[PDB]
RNA sequence: AGACAACCUGGCGAACUGAAACAUCUUAGUAGCCAGAGGAAAAGAAAGCAAAAGCGAUUCCCGUAGUAGCGGCGAGCGAA
RNA sequence: AUCCCGUGUGAAUCAGCAAGGACCACCUUGCAAGGCUAAAUACUCCUGGGUGACCGAUAGCGAAGUAGUACCGUGAGGGA
RNA sequence: AACCCAGAGCUAGCUGGUUCUCCCCGAAAUGCGUUGAGGCGCAGCAGUUGACUGGACAUCUAGGGGUAAAGCACUGUUUCG
RNA sequence: GGCCAGUGAGACGAUGGGGGAUAAGCUUCAUCGUCGAGAGGGAAACAGCCCGGAUCACCAGCUAAGGCCCCUAAAUGACC
RNA sequence: UGGCCCUCGAGUGCAAAGGCAGAAGGGAGCUUGACUGCAAGACCCACCCGUCGAGCAGGGACGAAAGUCGGCCUUAGUGAUCCGACGGUGCCGAGUGGAAGGGCCGUCGCUCAACGGAUAAAAGUUACUCUAGGGAUAACAGGCUGAUCUUCCCCAAGAG
């Protein structure tokens, strides 16, 4: 959104693991446990990164398509 | 909210910038030195970036911590009367 | 048989020697956005100096 | 006996108020503690056990059994102990349960009312009940309790 | 009717002050105004509590916790 | 939650209903919609006896000698 | 926006006052925060009590930070040729 | 480590630096000493400057700072 | 563009100090520890709080390998408490079995800046003034000091 002193919000977004769960969050405005942080305006759309979470180690990670 | 206008600067400052321990002494693996954080690892005390020669402790303790830039960062072993029995 | 602060025993623990071990801060669902391995460093530790002061309140609740 | 109270007069001619003038009358705690000191709390504030829990400690510190009604001299545990008793009275709580302690343990012994834990079965073992550990081979199943207490009802 | 000394039931009903500010809250449902009766009133043998053990009228005293719980969960109040 | 209500409505009714601090099932307990009921419990003008390391007429109740009089204010009221 | 009584002996980090005697030791008026800075809380400083070759002055050995001074290659200035 | 404190607008002189004209016993920091919580001796009289820092008595001596014509004790002492 | 002199006097995301060409400088491939759970020994604060950190356990990436990485050259880019939304976790859950709720793990909401933030929410006058105190906080004035002001004086081109 437009950058400036009115109505701004930080663009944190989450990264699930596929068919998977923990060392992330699932709610309407809530971030993983690595809250990460977009650009939302500049080109990005579906995000993505092997990260190892609680149940085994080492998967994919990236919700929000 | 954000103030402007004739003034100048203000706010002072601290980190501090200080020297733990020194030279010949049984420095412990805490952190001699460290004038700025962000210090990484060294196994001695110190003993560079600055004129020439090293310096060097005659006693050490698994590792320790020094600045980065200046005062190390890690090159050889110093240790004066070997830290074995017998 | 005085009127025991509640506010306060509902934080704190004594927990053997009289000691009052208070929890970190900052750690209640962090609200710092990220703080990177350092909500891992967050458990229980012991206050000092002041603490001569805040077991005092809490005389009677033990 | 009387530091030097009683009025104000004497030597050095007390002036009260801290010789200063904070509040000259009592109970003025100056810097309420609450706040600037409400660190906080989250260790503190919880749900609460339901489990009365009328004794921090056990039942009691392994008595159990012994000459008088301290015990009943049958090795029960319910609510007419004196020497040795949760409570005073007793009868007030929920599960028993005990461990280890000082004491010469006791000669007879006929542990019950569930309990158990190494501590009252290796060394509560001489008479009643003993130390017995299901193992995990027997069974296909996870291990059935981690520490069984034979004569113990429930 | 006593233009009724206190206690008691009922109707109505503050502030100062505390919350180191103050409109929530607390401080007082006290003080104060008014009505009635007894010398005791009120309450009282229980669509209770507990519990699957059983107790079992109300009221009063000592404990159980001034814990639990409630609250800008702040002050403060305060169960069973 | 429950208990007592202003307002609009308002079921069942004992092989039925309520309560168990949301609700629901089971179980258990108890069943009020009309009333009476001694004692333990509260306080005191006043009565009789007695007690008190309580004071002693600038003390103590304002009043231990015909003062809450004499006086002040319109008065309430204040008050040696 | 009263008079009298009652809660209010209200509140009053404001100010003033605060009534026998001897012995020993001995403060501070600073830091960190505070709608906080003539207020205080914590810490520093004082007194008391219970444990510790724990410390201070001086000599020697063993380093660094780099003021004064000086310099002024570099950064920012500077006259004559 | 534990119990009870007190005090947070201090002042001045020397020294090393910011403010002001390097003007102020002015103001704001650091350091030492004094006053402030210790007199007295000396600067005529000036707490903060200097010497020295008071358990007490004593018609007891010697000194520090400062002085030695008189006034209040002490060289119009010697040499240039 | 080529050759020569090529020496923090360049470049470091943004202010500035320090540091750096064994490069964090710059480019490219692979990747993405911008890792989870802990962590001896210490720094920084009255406290809260902040910062650094070898190694260990469970799994990966790059290179032949040794080996590195727990963010971005470092230092700011921020703010606790309480009330709440939602997931996970059979921890608990006041008759029992569940559930609601609470607890625990994880995250989000407050130019709450007067930002260690008193409220979810609050601007002015008072010459009608009143009360509690002080000159440590002003006005007249004394005092210290006194650049300015007043007076006098030095050198001296010139007017006369």
């Amino acid at each position: 959104m437009a950058k400036g002193k009115d109505v701004r919000v930080k663009v944190i977004l989450e990264c699930t693991g596929c068919v998977r769960k923990s060392v992330n969050k699932g709610s309407r405005g809530v971030s993983r446990y690595i809250t990460q942080k977009n650009r939302h305006n500049t080109p990005s759309r579906l995000e993505l990164r092997k990260f190892c979470p609680y149940c085994y180690k080492h998967t994919i990670h990236g919700e929000i398509k | 909210a954000h103030k402007k206008g004739a003034g100048s600067t203000k706010n002072g400052r601290d980190s501090p910038g200080q020297r733990l321990g020194v030279k010949i002494y049984g420095d412990q693996v805490a952190k001699p030195g460290a004038i700025i954080v962000r210090q990484r690892g060294t196994k001695f005390h110190a003993g560079k970036n600055v004129g020439i020669g090293k310096d060097h402790t005659i006693f050490s303790l698994i590792d320790g911590l020094v600045k980065f830039e200046k005062f190390g960062p890690d090159r050889k072993k110093i240790s004066v009367y070997p830290r074995e029995i017998v | 048989k005085m009127k025991t602060h509640k506010a306060s025993a509902k934080r704190f623990r004594v927990t053997g020697k009289g000691k009052i071990v208070r929890r970190r801060a900052g750690k209640q669902h962090l609200l710092a956005k990220k703080n990177t391995k350092r909500k891992n460093r967050l458990s229980k530790l012991i206050q000092v100096d002041r603490s001569d002061y805040d077991n005092v309140i809490g005389a009677l609740p033990y | 006996i009387a530091a030097g109270q009683g009025a104000s007069c004497g030597f050095g001619m007390r002036g009260q108020k801290s010789r200063s003038g904070p509040g000259i009358m009592r109970g003025f705690e100056g810097g309420q503690m609450p706040l600037y000191r409400r660190l906080p709390k989250l260790r503190g504030i919880a749900g609460g056990m339901h489990a009365g829990l009328p004794k921090y400690v056990n039942v009691n510190l392994t008595d159990i059994e012994n000459a008088g009604f301290q015990d009943g001299e049958e090795v029960s545990l319910e609510t007419l102990k004196a020497k040795r008793v949760i409570n005073p009275s007793g009868r007030e709580r929920k599960l028993p349960l005990k461990i280890l302690a000082d004491g010469e343990l006791s000669k007879k012994l006929t542990i019950k009312a569930g309990a158990f834990s190494t501590s009252a079965k290796e060394k509560l073992e001489y008479a009643g009940c003993s130390l017995i550990v299901l193992p995990g081979r027997k069974k296909w199943v996870k291990p059935s309790v981690a520490k069984n207490l034979a004569r113990a009802e429930e």
